[PDB]
C-alpha cells in the first residue's frame, strides 16, 4: 500500500515547490 | 522532572511576543521567523492538497516507525528540495492528528522524535548548502 503514498507527497509537494521556486 | 517556575513564565511571555511582533513585520529570532513561515507553508500545504490527506493505512503503534522510516525514504527518494520539506513536516502533523484518533497519543511524543532526528541526520545537511533557513523564509513567507 504506503510506497503509492510516499510517492503522492513526492509529486504535490513538487507542485508546491515549483510554485514557490517561480515566484 | 519539574524545572524553573520562572523559565515556564518566561517561555510564555516570550510566545505571545514574537507572535506580535510576526505580525507587525519583526521576529524575535531566526527560530521565530522560520517557525511562522512553516506553519503558514503548511496550512497552505493542506489547502491546496486536502484530497491526499485521506485515511492514511492500518495505523498501530506496532509497525508505525516502520511503516514511517519508509515513506519518509521514499519521499526525499531522490533528492530533496524546499517543498518535499513541507510535504514531509505536514506529513507528520495528520499521523498525529490521526493517531490522537484512537487514543494513540502515545504515538505522538515518538513520531516528534523520528521527525526531528532524521530532518537532524539527513534533511538538515541539504538545507544547509541550499542557502540555509533565510532562505526558505524568503521563498515560503507570505
Ligand atoms: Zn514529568
Amino acid at each position: 500500500p504506503e510506497i503509492w503514498i510516499a510517492q503522492e507527497f513526492r509529486r504535490i509537494g513538487d507542485e508546491f515547490n515549483a510554485y514557490y521556486a517561480r515566484r | 522532572p519539574l524545572g524553573s517556575m520562572s523559565q515556564s513564565n518566561r517561555e510564555l511571555v516570550v510566545d505571545f511576543l514574537s507572535y506580535k511582533l510576526s505580525q507587525k513585520g519583526y521576529s524575535w529570532s531566526q527560530m521565530a521567523a522560520v517557525k511562522q513561515a512553516l506553519r503558514e507553508a503548511g496550512d497552505e500545504f493542506e489547502l491546496r492538497y486536502r484530497r491526499a490527506f485521506s485515511d492514511l493505512l492500518h495505523i498501530t503503534p506496532g509497525t508505525a516507525y516502520q511503516s514511517f522510516e519508509q515513506v519518509v525514504n521514499e519521499l526525499f527518494r531522490d533528492g530533496v528540495n524546499w517543498g518535499r520539506i513541507v510535504a514531509f513536516f505536514s506529513f507528520g502533523g495528520a499521523l498525529c492528528v490521526e493517531s490522537v484518533d484512537k487514543e494513540m497519543q502515545v504515538l505522538v511524543s515518538r513520531i516528534a522524535a523520528w521527525m526531528a532526528t532524521y530532518l537532524n541526520d539527513h534533511l538538515e545537511p541539504w538545507i544547509q548548502e541550499n542557502g540555509g533557513w533565510d532562505t526558505f523564509v524568503e521563498l515560503y513567507g507570505n
